[PDB]
Parts: C-alpha cells; sequence; structure tokens
C-alpha cells in the first residue's frame, strides 16, 4: 500500500472518433440557374388601327 | 422585373421591344404623337408607356 512513484511515459495514444467519410459527395449540387425570360408563344397584334 | 434576372447578353431592352414588335408597336416605346394647340404631327417620336404613380402625403401645404 505505499504506491511508489514510476518513470516518463514515452507517448501518449490519442483515441478519437473518426471524421466524417462519405459524408460531401464528389461532385457538387448547386441551385440550379433561375431561367431567362421567354417571349411568352401567342403573341400577336390586338390593336388595329382606328378607321 | 425582379433585380438581377437580366443579364447583358439577353437585356432588358431586347425583350420588352421585342414584346412590343409582337403587338405592332415600336421596338423603342415611341409613338408618334399630334398636337392638340396645333393640330399637326410632332416631327420627332415620343416615348409613351405605361408608368405606375404614387401619391405622396407630404402634401401642400394649405397655410
Amino acid at each position: 500500500g505505499g504506491l511508489t512513484c514510476a518513470s516518463a511515459p514515452q507517448g501518449t495514444l490519442r483515441i478519437l472518433e473518426g471524421p466524417q467519410q462519405s459524408l460531401s459527395g464528389s461532385p457538387l449540387q448547386p441551385i440550379p440557374a433561375s431561367p431567362p425570360p421567354q417571349i411568352p408563344p401567342g403573341l400577336r397584334p390586338r390593336f388595329c388601327a382606328f378607321g | 422585373a425582379t433585380p438581377f434576372i437580366f443579364s447583358e447578353e439577353n437585356s432588358a431592352l431586347e425583350y420588352f421591344g421585342e414584346m412590343l414588335k409582337a403587338a405592332g408597336y415600336n421596338f423603342y416605346g415611341t409613338e408618334r404623337l399630334y398636337s392638340g394647340i396645333s393640330g399637326l404631327e410632332l416631327e420627332a417620336d415620343i416615348f409613351i408607356g405605361v408608368v405606375y404613380y404614387q401619391r405622396l402625403r407630404h402634401m401642400v401645404s394649405d397655410k
């Protein structure tokens, strides 16, 4: 029950949970481009010149 | 009329100009106006359209 002292420890192993692999996909997923505005189909002159 | 949706290769004046060319009117928004103080045709064509005006409370002073 004396509990004598011991020598100096050489190395200290650190145990830790691993990096989060297979979380990010190898291609990227962007928000798609909002489309450029279209001229709508079915546009015709509705105004006739009077008389 | 949301901002940043018109680029420089698809402009905001090559879109509504073609909308007006489809509706018969001028590509550049300029309609031929006559006069009413005289009666004859103004020689330089006049930009006309529809613009949403408002009305401020900052009224005439009434003082």
